[PDB]
């Protein structure tokens, strides 16, 4: 799963609006709002995919 | 204690030449200071 | 703060005894970067430290 | 050992200058010195709450 110069093939979530339950899976793509400003579908400021 | 440096006291009028007097009187707690040094020895301050 | 330290000679202050309200500094939008380790930027408004 | 910034500003957002404060929290067994302000609700009374 390795390789010269990075292997990006896989991902994992680094931001979610709360913990998953139990064998939950989460396939979502939305850009995560983590303060009050709304993000308007685009990364900003606290808009983070 | 505790991590804190905690302080007590209360004043009372007397009427006397020598000795401490009898009688109850509960201290109220003053100040309690979240310091964390260590403390071992203490010497009081007067003025002339 | 009008000037500030050359990096080489950053400065610190020691914040002490006393109520914080670090939502006022993220809600801002004031700042290009706003990266915390460790502690989750929301709930670090609800901490003592 | 020490270079100086060239700071103009009509200079690329690269070389352009920018402030940085980080603040850095220590957890530990020692007192809370610092704590967030834990934002009361308003206060009701004679009702089971």
């Amino acid at each position: 799963d390795s390789k010269v110069g990075g292997n990006y093939n896989y991902l994992y979530r680094l931001f979610r609006k709360s913990n998953l339950k139990p064998f939950e899976r989460d396939i979502s793509t939305e850009i995560y709002q983590a303060g009050s400003t709304p993000c308007n579908g685009v990364e900003g400021f606290n808009c983070y995919f | 204690i505790d991590g804190y440096f905690k302080i007590y006291s209360k004043h009372t009028p007397i009427n006397l030449v020598r000795d401490l007097p009898q009688g109850f009187s509960a201290l109220e707690p003053l100040v309690d200071l979240p310091i964390g040094i260590n403390i071992t020895r203490f010497q009081t301050l007067l003025a002339l | 703060a009008t000037r500030f330290a050359s990096v080489y000679a950053w400065n610190r202050k020691r914040i002490s005894n006393c109520v914080a309200d670090y939502s006022v500094l993220y809600n801002s939008a004031s700042f290009s970067t706003f990266k915390c380790y460790g502690v989750s930027p929301t709930k670090l408004n609800d901490l003592c430290f | 050992p020490l270079q100086s910034y060239g700071f103009q500003p009509t200079n690329g957002v690269g070389y352009q200058p920018y402030r940085v404060v980080v603040l850095s929290f220590e957890l530990l067994h020692a007192p809370a010195t610092v704590c967030g302000p834990k934002k009361s609700t308003n206060l009701v009374k004679n009702k089971c709450v």
